[PDB]
């Protein structure tokens, strides 16, 4: 969590259109719609009082640090993986791996299943769950 | 009966079948045997039957206050003892030396009895490592001692 | 000793020498070809033991079960086999097999005396030999016939009691052949010391007349006996033969005029008509030839190693010294020819109505002079009888042609009885007698596709030997009930057996209703087949077949249930012989007719006390059996039928009724441990006793151990089951262990599942977050 945090303040800037100082419920509806499917008013309503206070950065540090807690490392991730791949293929036939989730442990309910799979880098039956926990947060490109 | 750590085996191992299939609160009548092994015990096939369980999974799912009344009964019934798995195994042998052939070892694990699987005893052997001389006998009282005493000596 | 000229009689030298034996590798094992088989187990793969065939180096498999547990090199053409290590349903044929090809011919073999059909005439039987046997007793000097005599003597004379000797074995197994043995061994030991015989040679030459009277050449063999024989030698107080006394019993009648096939009938008619007496032929107006009379030239018209020839020379002889005269002797051989003439007397379907008629006259006229009686009475009052009702009557073609196939029958046993007479008297010496010993030869059982009369006579005199042999077998057990002291006398077999003979003789069996259904001529066979089974049917226990024919009630015998038939059966049990006749013929001139026909209704009537009184006479008499059996049903020597032998031994002595069974203590123990997994007799000891065995079915002892009814088997049951039971628990632990070892992985992967699933679960909802989805769409 550091070099993030200077990447943060970049995100904070875009959004933060009349540099206000903070982002205004307004800032929101800008940069969006200037960039993409402007949320509806309550979406952006209840978008903000995800935050105690007015918004600043320290606030905008905040309400992201909440949604990041239980972030197993992406080793222990991919290393959750391989406990499967008793040959070290660093791969796992899709099959697999599809009926070890929608049927295993915790009913992978059918949504979740499909939302998840739906940009899966599996590849010939395979599956590499490697750069998918590289991908599932982490490395890569921003 | 059972204590109350002793089911703290059964309880600890439960959850972790229920988990296999789904956690639910019920484990597969067929993963009952396969359960029920993990305290350090050895029931019959024939057995585990006569106390519910099943062979496809998706006959019946048992939760808990009715698991645990099940391994009250295949706790009753009986072992073998070094003895009698070697009067058996005697009971093919021959010469007197006390070896069997290999063709045998397979067959009767499979043949008679109730054959379980070719996987299964190349298994059992690739595992706890038997090796057949350089003529095609093991010496089975070697062997049977191998079973006996576990994968975690 | 040495090796005089005892090559035969004698399991000669060092065969016994140079080459190779394991309890295990080598047994025996089935064969369609020659029986069993030698072989050496390849490899054992649980219930089908792979062997190989040492003979031609093949390599078959069979069953563990069915193998056979070959002896070691030791036993090999073992004496007294009794010893043998192993004695099972193959061992035995190994032996006596490996013996007849050696000519050696003689086996005691435990409690008997086995003897196979050599087929070629031993010079082992000299009196070199006979005098080799003189007072030795049995275990000393090689196995033979003769000892089993030598010691049948003094173990009479010893024991001042009565032997009896009989002899088993199927049919040509060769009895009627070494009772005669039997009887000139007795004859060329204990001696008492123109015209006559030599009072041995009275004995000795009392054969062929017999035979060539009684032994007719059929099928199977060429000097089969067709009547059964019982001679009895006496010994005064010195030890010494001092009388004799034949017993002949049921003779096969009706083959007096049938041969089916490649059979001959009665010996004498073939040889009357070979012109051994030339000067005899124009005294039986017998012309030579055999092949020229219907009665006798039916089936084959001679056998190939009899010379009837001097079978008739020596056939004459035999009566001179057996004590006849010119007169007897010629008489006899009068009625003889008489017969062979009878059965030559045409007939006419006379009325184009169906009438009485006369077809020649110069033949049935050649009859009226041999037995005496005038052509005329005779030709006359056979065509038309006269027996009244204290009338007249008709005969049809039939009622005539079928008459005379009654008289010359009629008349040979009549014969044949007044011969046995005549010589049981030539050698009746009203000498002093104190214990006489005694051989007995009659085929036993035998079970043809159409069962008769005569069948049911045959197996039935047969099956009251058995339960001789079956009870003096008994004791014999009651004497190692003793060594091993039990006495099982909870124990009540033996009558099963008495389910047939009681009810085929007792006041009210069948003999007893076939003899009395004939006081009254109402001999309707249907009275008589409702009349039984009236009295017979579904009380006790007697009541398809391939190639069989017709059957009307069968009897569960011994060696199997018989199907007779009782069609045309009262007849058959009497001489249906128009009375004109008889009493025509019973004043005829030839002395032999007349006594013959001179003046208890017949023939259960005489059977149903000639064999009470055989029974009622050798349940005193310490036995000695001996069986023969047939090598080869081609009759040349030297071979061997495998299944044939076999079969022979499973009735004899191969022991075995429903007696208890008996297991060394020492083999228990690998076959039975294994049922109470948790030295010898002290091991099982404790087994049985904690297994709860009903303490009623079983007595310890000394040699072994005991069991009551196919109980062993019981066990033997509670043994495969078991076994295999414990191999489930085995298989079980085996499945119990693998489990265990996964079981580490089977919670270890339980967190590593638990990780991605939740990790993403917890990824999409990010995904799904407005804030970030805004944070992403800015990435710059
Ligand atoms: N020991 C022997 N030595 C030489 N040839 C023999 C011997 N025993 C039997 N045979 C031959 O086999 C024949 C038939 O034997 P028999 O003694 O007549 O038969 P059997 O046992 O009396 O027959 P059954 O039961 O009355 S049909 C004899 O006539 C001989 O040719
Ligand atoms: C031999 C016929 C033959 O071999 N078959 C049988 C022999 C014995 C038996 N038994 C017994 O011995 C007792 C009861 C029984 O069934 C049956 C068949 C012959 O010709 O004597
Ligand atoms: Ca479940
Ligand atoms: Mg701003
Ligand atoms: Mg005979």
């Amino acid at each position: 969590p550091q070099k993030q945090i200077q990447e943060m303040k970049e995100a904070f800037s875009m959004i933060d259109v009349d540099r206000d100082g903070f982002v205004s419920k307004e800032d929101i509806k800008a940069i969006s719609e200037q960039l993409g499917r402007a949320p509806d008013d309550k979406e952006l309503t209840a978008m903000l009082k995800e935050a105690p206070g007015p918004l600043n950065f320290t606030m905008f540090l905040s309400i992201f640090s909440d949604k990041l807690s239980g972030t197993d490392s992406e080793e222990t991730i991919r290393n959750a993986f391989a406990m499967f791949d008793e040959q070290e293929t660093k791969k796992l036939n899709i099959e697999y791996i599809k009926d070890l989730l929608e049927n295993m442990g915790d009913n992978f309910n059918k949504d979740e299943m499909r939302m998840t799979f739906k940009e899966a880098p599996v590849e010939g039956g395979k599956f590499d769950y490697v750069k998918f926990t590289a991908m599932i947060k982490g490395s890569g490109e921003e | 009966k059972l204590s109350q750590d002793e089911i703290d085996d059964l309880k600890d191992v439960f959850e972790l079948f229920d988990f296999w299939d789904g956690r639910d609160g019920a484990v597969d009548a067929f993963k009952l045997g396969d359960v029920c092994r993990c305290l350090g015990i050895n029931p019959r096939n024939e057995d585990v039957f006569a106390v519910g369980g099943t062979h496809k999974m998706g006959e019946k799912s048992l939760p808990f206050e009715e698991f645990l009344p099940a391994y009250e009964g295949l706790m009753d019934c009986e072992q073998g003892t070094f003895a009698d798995y070697m009067e058996a195994f005697k009971t093919f042998d021959r010469e007197g030396q006390g070896f069997i052939s290999g063709a045998e070892l397979r067959h009767v694990l499979t043949a008679l009895g109730e054959r379980l699987s070719d996987e299964d005893v190349d298994e059992i052997i690739k595992l706890t490592d038997l090796q057949e001389d350089l003529e095609g006998n093991v010496k089975y009282e070697d062997f049977v001692k191998k079973v006996m005493a576990g994968p975690y000596p | 000793f040495s090796d005089p000229d005892f090559q035969y009689l004698a399991v000669d030298r060092k065969k016994l020498m140079k080459e190779a034996f394991d309890g295990k590798k080598n047994c025996w094992v089935p064969d369609e070809k020659e029986g069993f088989a030698s072989a050496e187990i390849q490899s054992s793969k649980g219930d089908e033991i792979t062997v190989k065939i040492v003979a031609d180096s093949s390599t078959r498999t069979v069953k563990k079960d069915d193998i056979q547990s070959m002896n070691p090199p030791k036993f090999e053409k073992l004496e007294d086999m009794a010893n043998m290590t192993y004695l099972n349903e193959a061992s035995v044929l190994y032996n006596l097999r490996s013996r007849y090809t050696s000519g050696l011919i003689y086996t005691y073999s435990g409690l008997f005396c086995i003897a196979v059909n050599p087929y070629r005439r031993l010079p082992i039987y000299t009196d070199s030999v006979i005098a080799k046997y003189r007072g030795k007793r049995k275990t000393e000097i090689p196995p033979h016939l003769f000892s089993v005599a030598d010691n049948a003597y003094q173990n009479m004379v010893t024991d001042r009691e009565n032997q009896s000797c009989l002899i088993t074995g199927e049919s040509g197994a060769g009895k009627t052949e070494n009772t005669k043995k039997v009887i000139m061994y007795l004859a060329k030991v204990a001696c008492a010391v123109k015209k006559e015989g030599s009072l041995e040679d009275q004995i000795i030459q009392a054969n062929p007349v017999l035979e060539a009277y009684g032994n007719a050449k059929t099928t199977r063999n060429n000097n089969s006996s067709r009547f059964g024989k019982f001679i009895r030698i006496h010994f005064g107080p010195t030890g010494k033969i001092a009388g004799a006394d034949i017993e002949t019993y049921l003779l096969e009648k009706s083959r007096v005029t049938y041969q089916q096939s490649a059979e001959r009938n009665y010996h004498i008619f073939y040889q009357i008509c070979s012109n051994a007496i030339p000067e005899l032929n124009d005294v039986m107006l017998v012309t030579p030839d055999s092949g020229l009379y219907s009665f006798i030239n039916q089936g084959c018209l001679t056998v190939d190693n009899i010379d009837d020839v001097e079978e008739f020379k020596l056939c004459d002889e035999a009566f001179d010294i057996l004590g006849f005269t010119k007169e007897e002797k010629q008489s006899m051989f009068k009625c003889t020819a008489s017969i062979l003439h009878m059965g030559e007397m045409k007939f006419k379907q006379r009325p184009r109505e169906e009438q009485a008629e006369s077809d020649g006259t110069a033949e049935a006229e050649k009859v009226a002079f041999l037995c005496g009686i005038n052509a005329g009475d005779l030709l006359k009052a056979l065509l038309k009888p006269k027996v009244k009702v204290g009338v007249t009557k008709g005969q049809n073609m039939n009622q005539v042609v079928n008459s005379v196939g009654a008289l010359a029958k009629s008349l040979y046993d009549r014969m044949f009885n007044w011969l046995v007479r005549r010589v049981n008297k030539t050698l009746d010496t009203k000498a002093k007698r104190n214990y006489y010993i005694g051989v007995l030869d009659i085929a036993g059982f035998e079970i043809f596709d159409f069962n008769s009369f005569e069948q049911l006579c045959i197996n039935y005199t047969n099956e009251r030997l058995q339960q001789f042999f079956n009870h003096h077998m008994f004791i014999l057990e009651q004497e190692e009930y003793k060594k091993e002291g039990i006495a099982w006398e909870f124990i009540d077999f033996g009558m099963d057996l008495q389910m047939c003979i009681d009810l085929i003789e007792k006041p009210m069996g069948i003999l007893s209703i076939l003899e009395e259904e004939c006081m009254f001529p109402k001999a309707d066979d249907k009275s008589f087949q409702d009349k039984l089974y009236q009295n017979h049917m579904g009380k006790n226990r007697m009541f398809t077949r391939p190639n069989q024919g017709p059957a009307h009630f069968e009897l569960h015998h011994y060696a199997g249930n018989v199907p007779y038939s009782i069609t045309g059966w009262l007849e058959k049990n009497k001489d249906p012989i128009n009375e004109n006749v008889v009493a025509l013929l019973g004043a005829s001139k030839e002395p032999l007719v007349a006594e013959l026909f001179k003046a208890f209704q017949t023939i259960s009537a005489v059977h149903r006390e000639s064999l009470n009184k055989l029974m009622k006479n050798l349940y005193s008499t310490h036995p000695h059996f001996v069986r023969c059996i047939i090598p080869n049903e081609l009759k040349q020597p030297g071979l061997v039928d495998a299944e044939l032998v076999l079969h022979q031994l499973q009735c004899n002595g191969v022991l075995r009724k429903g007696f208890p069974s008996r297991l060394i203590y020492s083999e228990f123990k690998q076959r039975y441990s294994i049922l109470a997994p948790n030295d010898g007799k002290t091991v099982s000891e404790k087994i049985l006793a904690g297994l709860q065995m009903d303490p009623a079915e079983y007595r310890l002892g000394t040699t072994k151990v005991f069991f009551k009814a196919g109980v062993l088997g019981n066990l033997e049951e509670m043994r495969d089951e078991r076994l295999s039971k414990i191999i489930s628990m085995f298989q079980a632990h085996i499945r119990g262990y693998l489990i265990r070892k996964a079981y580490k992985k089977l919670q270890d992967q339980r967190i590593g599942l638990s990780v991605i699933q939740r990790n993403i679960r917890k990824w999409l909802v990010l995904r799904n977050w407005q804030w970030w989805k805004l944070y992403s769409k800015v990435k710059p």
